[PDB]
Parts: C-alpha cells; sequence; structure tokens
C-alpha cells in the first residue's frame, strides 16, 4: 500500500509541511522495489515523467534507482549502503531497515539468477567483486529461508536455478495463515467471549 | 497387407494392463523395422482397427483398440 | 498556482467559477487523463468568454 | 495536426491523442491533399504501435481511402504487412526497399527505434513460438541480424 | 511492524559487510 | 470506344451507373450491363475495384432462371486470396483449411455421377482419408495424366507453377496432420525422412504450420521433437477418465 499510494499522489498539503519534501519522492523510489513489481510499474517509475525530473536534483537516489534495471550492481550495493546510512533518519526505523536491506538484497540476487538455468561462480562474483563466501553464506541463508530458488552447488561451483512456480507458494503460505486465523478464533471461541 | 493388418494387429492380445509392445512386433513381423512399426499402425489407425498413439523414440505403441471380434468360448 | 486563472476574473460571477472548474475537469476528461493539468483551466476560462 | 504532433512526441497518444490525428484532420475536404498525405501517413504510422494493426489495412479499405490510391498507402501498407507478418524481413522489405523514401521525414526516425525494437520483440517471439529449447543460432540465424541480439534477448525478456 | 523479523545474531550490516567486502577484495 | 484502346478512359461509364446500371433496368436484362461493365472493369487486371465492387450486385442473379449463358468469377479469384465460395474437385484439393473443407471436399462427394472419373477419385480416397502421401512420386506417377491427360495451366504460363507448388504443400500439411493427429515425439531424422526433405525446410514448414496455430508442437532441436502432450497436468485426463467411466419363454 505505501508506494502506489505515494506513487500516484504527487503530494501537496498546505505548502507540503508534513510531506516535508526533499523526502517524499525519495521515500517513493526507495519504497518501490520492495513490493512494486519489477516488470510492471517499475517502468511507470522509470519512464514516468512525473518523478524523474525531481530526482534529477537528487542524484544519489537516482543512481540508486537506475542501478537495478541496468545491472551495474558493483555500484548498486554501494547505493544500498547509502540507504543503510540514511535509514538513521526516519522514525519508522528498525525492522524496517533491517527487513528493507534484507529484501533489497534478496530481490537483487533473485533478479540476477532468474534469467539463467545455471549461474557460475565467476559471474556471480562479477556482481560486485565480493568473491565467494559473501555469496556462499549469504545465499545459503536465503535458501535456508527458502525465498529464492537457487542452491550453492559447490560440486562444480555453478549455481543451478529452475523454477517451481507459485502453486506451492499458496500451500506453504496458508498453512501458517490458516493456523493463525483459527488460533484467533481458538483464542476467542472458548468460554471467554 | 490385409492379413498382416488384421492378423498382425489381432495378435495384440496383451492384457498386460496397458498394451505397449513394439519389441514383440519386431519379432512377430517378418519384416524390416519402422515400416513395420508405423505403416501397419498408420493404416490400422486411419480406419478403425487400432486406436492409440505411438512413440518411436521410445519405440512404444500405446493402443486402446475396440474391435468386437472373437466368439471365445473359453474366454 | 491558481493566480493566473484569477488573472482574468474581471467581472466574473459565483457561478462563472463553478462553471469553469467543471469545464476544466471535463477538458481533462476528454484526453482520458486522470489529473487536471494547468491548461484545462486556461481553455476553460478562455472558452467561457461568451 | 500540431496538437497531434506535440501530443504525440513522447508517449502521449496511441490511445490518447490518436483522436487528434483524424478529428478535424478528416475535415480536410481535399484542399490540402498533401497534409492528408502527412498525417494520414501518421495515423497509419501510429495505429501499428498499439499493435492491433487491423485498423490500418481496414482503414485503407474504407471509402475515404480507395479515393486515395497514393504512394504512402503502399508504404504503411508495407509496414502494416510488417506488423501482421511480424518480421524484420519486412523492415528490410521496408527501409531499403519498395517504399524506402519515407525514411527521411522529421518526427518518424525517432519512432523507428521504438518500432524497430518492437518488431524485434514480436519477430523474436515468432521465431521462438514452436520451439522448446533450441540454441542461439536458430533464433539468431533465423532472422540474420546478429548473435548479440539473442543475448540482448536476455536483456529484454526477463519478466 | 508486526511481521516477524530475524534481527538475530548478525553482525553489522551491508554497510560494514560492504566495507570489508570491497576492502578484503582490494 | 473500346477498339481505340483505353483502360480508365472508358471509366466515365464505369464509375457511375448505380445498381443494375440504371436502377434495376425493368426487364429481361439481368447482369448484361454489369457483366460488360465488369469484364471491362478489369481492363488490365487493376487488382482491387473489379472484384471488390463486384460483390455488391453479385447477390442478384440467384434464382436459376431459363435464360442462356450470360466465367467472369473464374477470372476474379485468379490474382490473390483463398477461394472456397474435374475443375471442381482439383480446384477444391489445393485449399489449406481442415474441417469445413473436409465437409467441402465431400459435400460434393459420392455422385453416381462422381462414380465416374475414377482416376480423380484418387484425390478423394487418397487425399480425404488420413493416410500417407509423397511429394511427387504420385505426381510423376500421374505425370502422364495429371499434367496433360485429355490451376496448373503452364506450358510457359505465369503462376501455374506456384499453385502446383501449393500441391506440394498439400503433401506437407497433410501428413503433419497425420503425425500430429497420431503421434508423440518421432525423431528429427524419422520425420526428416517421412517427409522427404532435409531437417531445415521441414522445420520451416513446421514453423509455418505452428505460427498459424493449427497444432500444438513441442518441437525441439535435439531428439525431444514435436511432442503432443500437456506436461503441466491439467485435469483433462481426470475428466476424460470420468467420461470413460428363449430359455424361460
Amino acid at each position: 500500500q505505501a508506494a502506489e499510494l505515494f506513487l500516484d499522489t504527487v503530494s501537496t498539503f498546505t505548502s507540503y509541511e508534513l510531506m516535508d519534501y526533499k523526502t517524499f519522492v525519495t521515500y517513493t523510489v526507495y519504497v518501490s522495489m520492495i513490493a512494486l513489481e519489477r516488470p510492471d510499474l517499475r517502468e511507470k517509475v522509470i519512464k514516468g515523467a512525473e518523478i524523474l525530473e525531481v530526482l534529477h536534483s537528487l542524484p544519489a537516489v537516482r543512481q540508486y534507482l537506475f542501478s537495478l534495471y541496468e545491472c551495474r550492481y558493483s555500484v548498486f550495493f554501494q547505493s544500498l549502503a547509502v540507504v543503510e546510512q540514511e535509514m538513521k533518519k526516519d522514525w519508522l526505523f528498525a525492522p524496517h531497515y533491517r527487513y528493507y536491506v534484507r529484501e533489497m538484497r534478496i530481490h537483487a540476487y533473485s533478479q540476477l539468477l532468474e534469467s539463467y538455468r545455471s549461474l557460475t561462480l565467476g559471474y556471480m562474483a562479477e556482481a560486485f567483486g565480493v568473491g565467494v563466501e559473501f555469496i556462499d553464506q549469504e545465499l545459503s541463508r536465503f535458501i535456508a529461508a527458502g525465498r529464492l530458488h537457487c542452491k550453492i552447488d559447490k560440486v562444480n561451483e555453478i549455481v543451478e536455478t529452475n523454477r517451481p512456480d507459485s502453486k506451492n507458494w499458496q500451500y506453504q503460505e496458508t498453512i501458517k495463515k490458516g493456523d493463525l486465523l483459527l488460533n484467533r478464533v481458538q483464542k476467542l471461541s472458548r468460554v471467554i467471549n | 497387407r490385409k492379413i498382416q493388418l488384421l492378423c498382425m494387429e489381432m495378435t495384440f492380445t496383451r492384457p498386460a494392463n496397458h498394451r505397449q509392445l513394439t519389441f514383440e512386433e519386431i519379432a512377430k513381423s517378418a519384416k524390416i523395422t519402422v515400416n513395420e512399426v508405423e505403416l501397419l499402425v498408420m493404416k490400422a489407425l486411419s480406419v478403425g482397427l487400432v486406436k492409440g498413439s505411438i512413440d518411436e523414440v521410445d519405440k512404444r505403441v500405446h493402443m486402446t483398440w475396440v474391435q468386437p471380434r472373437v466368439l471365445d468360448l473359453q474366454q | 498556482n491558481l493566480r493566473k486563472i484569477a488573472e482574468l476574473m474581471p467581472g466574473a460571477s459565483g457561478a462563472e467559477v463553478k462553471g469553469v472548474c467543471t469545464e476544466a475537469g471535463m477538458y481533462a476528461l476528454r484526453e482520458r487523463r486522470v489529473h487536471v493539468t494547468q491548461e484545462d483551466f486556461e481553455m476553460a476560462v478562455a472558452k467561457v468568454m461568451q | 495536426m500540431q496538437s497531434g504532433i506535440i501530443h504525440a512526441a513522447e508517449e502521449k497518444d496511441w490511445k490518447t491523442a490518436y483522436s487528434y490525428f483524424y478529428e478535424a484532420f478528416e475535415g480536410y475536404d481535399s484542399i490540402d491533399s498533401p497534409k492528408a498525405i502527412t498525417s494520414l501517413k501518421y495515423m497509419l504510422l501510429c495505429k501499428i504501435m498499439l499493435n492491433t494493426p487491423e485498423d490500418v489495412q481496414a482503414l485503407v479499405s474504407g471509402k475515404l481511402a480507395l479515393r486515395y490510391a497514393g504512394r504512402q498507402t503502399e508504404a504503411l501498407k508495407c509496414v502494416a504487412q510488417a506488423s501482421k507478418n511480424r518480421s524484420l524481413a519486412d523492415f528490410e522489405k521496408a527501409l531499403t526497399d519498395y517504399r524506402a523514401e519515407l525514411r527521411d521525414d522529421p518526427i518518424i526516425s525517432t519512432h523507428l527505434a521504438k518500432l524497430y525494437d518492437n518488431l524485434l520483440e514480436q519477430n523474436l517471439i515468432r521465431v521462438i513460438e514452436p520451439f522448446s529449447r533450441v540454441q542461439i543460432e536458430h533464433i539468431s540465424s533465423l532472422i540474420k541480424l546478429s548473435k548479440a541480439d539473442v543475448e540482448r534477448k536476455l536483456s529484454q525478456m526477463i519478466l | 511492524v508486526w511481521e516477524d523479523n530475524w534481527d538475530d545474531d548478525n553482525v553489522e550490516d551491508d554497510f560494514s559487510n560492504q566495507l570489508r567486502a570491497e576492502l578484503e577484495k582490494h | 470506344k473500346e477498339q481505340n484502346g483505353d483502360v480508365k478512359e472508358a471509366a466515365s461509364i464505369l464509375q457511375e451507373l448505380q445498381v443494375e446500371t440504371y436502377g434495376s433496368m425493368e426487364k429481361k436484362e439481368r447482369v448484361e450491363f454489369i457483366l460488360e461493365q465488369m469484364r471491362l472493369c478489369l481492363a488490365v487486371k487493376d487488382y482491387i475495384r473489379t472484384q471488390i465492387i463486384s460483390k455488391k450486385i453479385n447477390t442478384k442473379f440467384f434464382q436459376e432462371e431459363n435464360t442462356e449463358k450470360l466465367n467472369l468469377m473464374i477470372q476474379l479469384d485468379q490474382h490473390e486470396g483463398s477461394y472456397l465460395s474435374k475443375s471442381v474437385v482439383l480446384y477444391v484439393i489445393l485449399a489449406p483449411f481442415d474441417n469445413e473443407q473436409s465437409d467441402l471436399v465431400h459435400r460434393i462427394s459420392g455422385d453416381k455421377k462422381l462414380e465416374e472419373i475414377p482416376k480423380y477419385k484418387d484425390l478423394l480416397k487418397l487425399f480425404t482419408t488420413m493416410e500417407l502421401m509423397r511429394w511427387s512420386t504420385l505426381v510423376e506417377d500421374y505425370g502422364m495424366e495429371l499434367r496433360k491427360g485429355s490451376t496448373d495451366v503452364f506450358g510457359s504460363t505465369e503462376e501455374g507453377e506456384k499453385r502446383w507448388k501449393d500441391l506440394k504443400n498439400r503433401v506437407v500439411e497433410h501428413n503433419i496432420r497425420i503425425m500430429a493427429k497420431y503421434y508423440t515425439r518421432i525423431t528429427m531424422k524419422r520425420m526428416a525422412q517421412l517427409l522427404d526433405l532435409s531437417v531445415d525446410e521441414s522445420e520451416a514448414f513446421l514453423s509455418n504450420l505452428v505460427v498459424n496455430k493449427t497444432i500444438f508442437a513441442k518441437v525441439d532441436r535435439l531428439a525431444g521433437i514435436i511432442n503432443f502432450q500437456r506436461p503441466k497436468d491439467p485435469n483433462n485426463l481426470l475428466n476424460d477418465w470420468s467420461q470413460k467411466l428363449h430359455n424361460l419363454q
């Protein structure tokens, strides 16, 4: 709900005093790539002529923006380390920036290896220049979470990726979901009503 | 051609759950290969004598033919 | 910055204002566009001078 | 017409200000036939980008257009066949060919990059459509432009 | 918040891991 | 005026003269002035407005009258386009449509009258029945009868060739409907020798046969070729299975 609402708003509120701009379009262009879907309205972010001219004066979030779709990721992790220094400001803070760097990170890796049926160690090392163990421990933590489909196939040091689709996504989603829902009712539907 | 067609199709009494044989038809037909595999079941499959698909990478003829045929006193 | 529309207010009327604001809305509606720009006011008040 | 041009320059027509291309523009009785050449040519030049180009050739079949057996009708008829037949083979049967001499015209060469990459998209689709896991030399060599466009396919399929 | 985060164990984040990453490479 | 020689200079009595040349002409005259209007509307071929304009009052002479034989619409379709609306049957064979044409190829079938001409009943029993073909050995097998004997005009005539090449397509798209209607994966080589082509132009005819959306080909460069299968498991199989599911006197 945050990006689109922001995205399709323009913002003006009694001389934008709660908007406190030099903040708003930035907040959009680093709230977008969490949930605004990378093909769909990310073009509406980029080729949308309402925001691109006011991030023109804001080159840091600009080079944070066109360093995803242009795959220049040796500057994108640099650009995201900037955001983890201006995470300090906003009072909506702590699991928002830890989760935020988590999902910028995971969306960045999942964007790369999805186009390939096999990902080599040298080309994944080419993403920044981090080498091996950053990708190894980190991606093993991500598949420990199971939120990408890759696996650290060190037998050849080439990462494999097919895609089991989101038919199973639902099942896994709804076990927990269902449980929680019933539990709430289980919290109520006893004598205490 | 015709007694090859019926009688080399009829000898397809393989209840073997789902009939799938080609290896028998290799030896049951005194004939060169895939000409014996396809063309017999090409014309057996155009008219209603044998219904079912064929894989020939697998060399696998699946059949679900109907042909109400035999008196079959002991059947 | 609504001043330029009020720039030619000269004898206007209460209505003469609700009319041009609805006509500016329709002149934004004609191009299937969901945001009333600046110039739809200008062709609204530049239309209604009749 | 000029409303159509500047309301056509960047993105802001095809669904939006295509109406500018023929509203008062079909109020040209025949006094200016040459302006009728110009954005009759543009209206055919832009119904192909929204990618239901049946109104292009279906617009030539209308009563206003078999009065109008002109040169550029065969030009955007040729690009109309390029949009139906979905091939850069009909771009080299355009650009260099049957009606090549509408390459030199002002607001159009800017669109030829978008139209060029666009027909590269759906032409590359048509090459891929039956296949399952064929190699680059069929996608590349079955249109005969380069190999790198196939890996530029990598930079344009994604998702 | 109220969607369960990890926030557990991990040493200083992508700023410092970025820093010793590019410094450890170079 | 026609013996001087003009194409669009006798068009002054072509572009006007609305329906039945006057407004229904009030007698025996049926097509005579639309007809002499119409074969002279052709006048080189002029490629559009002699068959597009003809269809408006094409729909007028439809009663089977007594009057005589006032071929023009034999001439009309012979520049472009498909044509469903001995010459009948051989004309019918070379059209590319499947199922209504399978109606159209034998809605005219089986005539005590079509009991005769048996060597062009071979196009019926051979072509209509889903059985194998050959590119030209049935053609050179019939080259003493299908060529001359007693469309495909040419001794040197233009476009009689390519329509005969269209008949080569009737070898191609017929048995791809057979292996498509019958088989799973075959081989690249075995399909490449069933149709006596190489790999490449068989794959080009195949790509032509899939881009127009006639079959469902999982064609492959390697051996996992044209498979007719749904490897996503829809429940069409489930549904199909459900569908399948004196002496006393």
